[PDB]
């Protein structure tokens, strides 16, 4: 046998809080590519 | 031997529907790339048997043929017709396999030996591109001013003729003084229609360098092509059967890139 006790510590004062620090849902990737970007103009007069 | 071959477009018809034919025909360096396409090399044509690649000029073959654009076809209908002499066998079902739109009927073509002896009369028909070389003074800005600058520049430009002259007695000066050594001696001619003739030609044109190298990143300017059009008909005799054959199959003319020189002979 051992004796023990019990106390609290209430958070935001002793106690900190992390950020997130990831993601977490995955999605897929992206489409719709933008027909006013600069470099989809520069793209687009090289191949004509 | 010469090829010659006529082509037909409609050029009427319905004007609010699409007309790919008549519209191709707005611009002269469209038509004679078009034309141009006609000729493909033996590689190009057994590995792009349904022309469905891109377009690069040094897959076809460079020959100097010559064509001419005439309007005004009836029998109830519209036609512009385009005639063709060339040195080589035209491919147009590999030109046009595409673009069946822009015909109204089958392409055709033919065999041409023209054997003409000395002192023949012939009814010609032939459209010129009207340009001399001149020293010009160079005139800018006329923002209300002119200011004049000290450099002459080398311009061709158009024939011009003096108050008391008709342009139908400049031009048949300006034909007979050539005459004599194309081969050929005038009897009467007629200016039919005098004009101009427009087209646009892109060019590459730098703009910033490659980030991975090997290149620019590049982009398209148009250049304007102004010429100057007059068209003749009339009645010549062949000086001596030499040189006449020389001015066939060669042009009477500059600017023979964009159907300004053919000569079309008639027996009379």
């Amino acid at each position: 046998p051992r004796f023990v006790i019990r106390r609290e510590l209430v958070v935001g004062e002793d106690v900190q809080v992390s950020r997130e620090t990831g993601t977490s849902v995955w999605r897929p990737k992206g489409t719709r590519a933008d027909y006013n970007n600069s470099e989809y103009k520069k793209v687009r007069a090289e191949r004509l | 031997m010469i090829y010659l071959s006529r082509l037909l477009i409609d050029t009427g018809g319905n004007p609010d529907r699409p007309r790919p034919g008549r519209k191709w025909l707005d611009n002269i360096y469209n038509v004679h790339r078009r034309l141009s396409m006609a000729f493909p090399s033996g590689l190009r044509r057994e590995q792009d048997p349904h022309f469905l690649k891109p377009f690069s000029p040094n897959d076809f073959q460079k020959t100097p043929f010559l064509f001419r654009v005439d309007n005004n076809i009836d029998g109830n209908d519209k036609r512009a017709i385009i005639i063709v002499q060339s040195v080589l066998e035209p491919d147009w079902d590999y030109c046009f396999q595409n673009a069946l739109d822009f015909l109204a009927a089958p392409p055709e073509t033919k065999e041409y030996n023209p054997e003409f002896k000395a002192g023949q009369l012939l009814r010609f028909r032939l459209r010129v591109n009207a340009s001399v070389r001149r020293h010009i003074p160079e005139m800018v800005q006329q923002d209300g001013q002119t200011i004049e600058t000290g450099k002459i520049l080398h311009k061709r430009v158009s024939l011009t003729w003096d108050a008391s002259s008709t342009p139908d007695q400049a031009l048949a000066d300006w034909l007979a003084a050539k005459s004599p050594k194309l081969g050929f001696t005038l009897q009467r001619c007629e200016l039919l229609q005098l004009g101009w003739v427009y087209g646009s030609k892109p060019e590459p044109k730098n703009v910033k360098v490659k980030e991975q190298g090997q290149g620019y990143w590049r982009e398209h300017k148009y250049n304007p092509l102004r010429f100057r059009a007059a068209l003749l008909e009339g009645v010549l005799e062949v000086d001596d059967p030499k040189l006449f054959l020389k001015t066939l199959s060669s042009g009477i003319g500059k600017a023979k890139s964009f159907g300004f020189g053919l000569l079309s002979v008639l027996p009379i």
